[PDB]
C-alpha cells in the first residue's frame, strides 16, 4: 500500500460485468509532499475519492478482500483518505 | 445533444452523495436539481453517453448504501423538444 | 472546500436537536438547512473530515432519541462541481 | 441565550392551541411557526430555561386532545452558531 | 381580544363549505386560509366567543358530510403573543 | 519481506472499515545499515513499532497470515523488530 | 484546544503499552496520568483531532492483549471551562 | 446561594464526559472534582437551580455510556456553613 | 462538647447528609475525613439533642441517594480522643 | 532502552518477581510504582531480548505465590513516553 494522489479517471464501456459500476480513478505515487512524482496505476474506489484526495491504495491479491471487490477482477484499490501525514514528529502534510 | 442522466432520491442526502460519485467517476457537469416535493428529490448529469453511463451505474451504487433510490436512467439523444420545455440545462 | 456533513429528519425538531448536538460536539461551521417538503427537512454541515465524522455519529444518536432519522452520510471532500450547483456553503 | 422550546403537530390547528397554552403557562416569548410542508407544522418558544420546559409539557397536554403531536423537545443553552444561522428568533 | 375559530380539513372542498357554513351561521369575519402543503388546508375566523361556538360546531356538521374532519377547535382569547407572530387575521 | 526503518505516520480517516483500530506507517528500505535508500511505503503494524526502529515489513498476498489483520485489504505488514545483521560474521547494525 | 483523548485501565502495564501505542499511532502530546486510586489508571491524550480517533482506537485494541480496559472516550474540542478547571494540561 | 450538582462515578473517564456535557447543557462553573480513591470521583458543578436540573440530567445520559454512575444529585439551597468546609467553588 | 458522623461510600452521600445535618439542627459542621477506598466520614460537633437530630436527618436523607455504612453519636468524647483524632475541637 | 513489566496484587510477589529478573539477564531495575488498591507494578529496561527471557524468567517465579496482573515487553518506547512517566531513563 503506497501513498498516492488521485490525478484522473478512467471510463470503460466493455468491460467485465462483475465490475460494471466500479469507478475507475487514475493515481500517482506521491512523495510525503502532496508533489505527484511517478506512474500512473488505475485503481477501482470503494471509499468515495475524488480528484486531488491523497489516498492509499492497496494492490495484488489482497486488494479484494473488501465487499464490491470480491471475487472480481481488481488487483489495485483505494481503500484510504489520508488527513495528515507525519515523518519524524515534524507534519509534512495536511488537508 | 448531450447526454442525460438522472437519479431521483426520496431522502436528500441520497441525491448528494449520488451527485458527487456521479461526478468524480468521469467528466460530467452537474447541472442541478429539481426538487418535486414529497421529499423527492431528482439529480440531473449531463456529458458525453459513455461517461453517463458510468457515471448512472456508480451514483445507484453511491446511493443505495443510503438507501431508497426511486429510478435511475439515462437518456443518450433526447428530442430537442425536451431540452427546450423543460430545466435539464442546455436548454436554450 | 470542507468536508461535509449532512443529517436528514422527518421532523423539523429532530433535526434542530442534531443541529444544536453537532456543533457542541465539534470544531464546524453550521450553514443552514434545506427543506425538501413534505415533512423531510435536512441539517448541513462543514468543516475538516474527523470533526464532521465525530459530530455526525454524535447528533445521528442525539436525534434517535427523539424520532426517526432517514439518512445520515459524510463527504470528506465534495467535487468542485457540487459546491457550485448545491446549497451547501462554500458557493463561489 | 435564550432556551429553546419546540412543539411539532401535523396540524396546524394542533400547533396553535399548543402555541397558546405555552405563552399561557410560563413567562415564554413565542417567535413564529416553520411549515415543513407535508402537513407537518413546528411551533418555536423561547424564554428562561425552566419556563420552556413547563411550557412545552404544559402545551403538548393541549395538543394530543386535538392533534396528532409528532415531538416536544427542549434545548436549554443552543450553540451560539444555532441561533446565528437558524431561524429561531434569536437572530442578530 | 377577538377569539378565534379554525378547521383543518385534507382537501380544498371541505375547507370551503365548511367556511361557508361559518360564516352563515353567525357574526364572524372569515380571515384566510393556510396551506401546510400534503394536502392539509385550514381555514380561521374571528369574531366573539359565542359565534365561533356556533359556526364551528355548525361547519363540521357540513364539513363531516364532505371530507376528513382532522379537527376543529376555539380559542376565546389568543394571548396577544399569538396573534403578533402568526398570521390569523389580527396582526398589528 | 524487506529491510526497513519507520519514518512516519499516516492517519485515516475516512478508511475502509474493516482495518479501524490499526497502526498504518511509513516505512523506507533500508541498507544493513540504518541508512534508509528508496521510497516511502506504507505497512500495518501488528507488533507494535515505532518511529525509528528497524523493522521487516512483509509484502503481498502473504501478508495476511497474521492475526488482527486476515481478510482486511492490506498488501504489507511489519513482522518483527530488528535486534543486528551480520554479514559474513561482521556486525553491521546493533539496537 | 486541541482535542482529548482518554483511555482508562484496572492494571498499570495496560495504561503504558495503551499509552505508547497512542503516540507511536498518531502525532500525539502525551500529557500525562491520572490516578483515581483502587489501581484504576488513565492515560490522557491530547492533539489535533483525526489523530487522538487513531490512537484512541489504536490503544483500545493495543491494551486489550493485555486485558481489562475500563472506558475508552474521546472529545475532540473541549469546552474553555474544562481545560480550565481540569488537570488535563491545556490549561493556563 | 449558587446551587450545587454532583456527579460520582468509577472511573475517570466518566467524570470528563460528565463534566463536558454538562457546562454545554446550561450556564454552569465546573469547579473541579474531588477524589476519594478506589477509582471513584466526583464532578461538581455550581450556577442557577435550573440550569444544575438540566445540566445533571444531561450527565446521567452522557455518563451511562461509559462507565458506571454511582450517584447523581442536585442541591438548591445549600446551607452556608457547607460551602465553608467542604471545597464547592464557593470557600470564602 | 458531643460527635457526630456519617460515612456513606460515596463522596455525594456525605454532602446531602452534611446540609441535611447543617439545616436541621444548631451545629457546626468540622469537616470531611477521606479513608480511601471510596469511603468518607462526614464529622460535625454540638450540643447532644441537636447532634442528636441532626444525625437522625443525615442517615434519612443520605439513605434515599446513597448506600449509607453507619451513623453514630458520641456525647461526650474521652479527652484523649480530641488531641489525637482530627475531629475539629483539638487543642 | 527496551521495558520490562510485571504487575502483580501482592507486594512480595512484585520482589520476587523483580529479583528473578536481575539473576536472570542483563537488566537495570528502576523501581516500582504503586498503582493503589493493592496493586504495585516493578519495571526493567535493558536490551529487548533479554527483557523478554527476563519477564518469562519472572512471571514464572511470580507464578509460585500468588495471581499476576500482566506481563508486557515494550523493545522502545516512543521517546515521548519516557519524558512524561515515571519509567527511568528521563531525561
Amino acid at each position: 500500500m503506497v501513498l498516492g494522489k488521485v490525478v484522473g479517471t478512467v471510463v470503460a464501456s466493455r468491460k467485465e460485468p462483475r465490475i460494471e459500476g466500479l469507478s475507475l480513478l487514475l493515481v500517482r505515487a506521491c512523495d510525503p509532499d502532496g508533489t505527484p512524482t511517478g506512474g500512473a496505476v488505475v485503481c477501482a474506489d470503494a471509499v468515495g475519492a475524488g480528484v486531488g484526495e491523497v489516498v492509499l491504495y492497496a494492490s495484488g491479491s489482497s486488494a479484494r478482500q473488501t465487499e464490491v471487490t470480491n471475487n472480481r477482477p481488481v488487483d489495485a484499490t483505494i481503500m484510504a483518505i489520508v488527513d495528515l501525514v507525519e515523518m519524524g514528529g515534524d507534519v509534512r502534510f495536511r488537508k | 445533444a448531450d447526454a442525460l442522466g438522472m437519479i431521483e432520491v426520496r431522502g436528500f442526502v441520497g441525491m448528494v452523495e449520488a451527485a458527487d460519485a456521479m461526478v468524480k467517476a468521469a467528466k460530467v457537469e452537474l447541472i442541478g436539481y429539481e426538487k418535486t416535493g414529497g421529499g423527492y428529490v431528482t439529480a440531473v448529469v449531463r456529458g458525453d453517453v459513455a461517461a453517463v453511463k458510468a457515471a448512472t451505474e456508480a451514483g445507484q451504487r453511491a446511493a443505495e448504501r443510503v438507501g431508497e433510490v426511486v429510478a435511475v436512467h439515462v437518456i443518450p439523444r433526447p428530442h430537442v423538444n425536451v431540452d427546450a420545455a423543460l430545466p435539464l440545462g442546455r436548454t436554450p
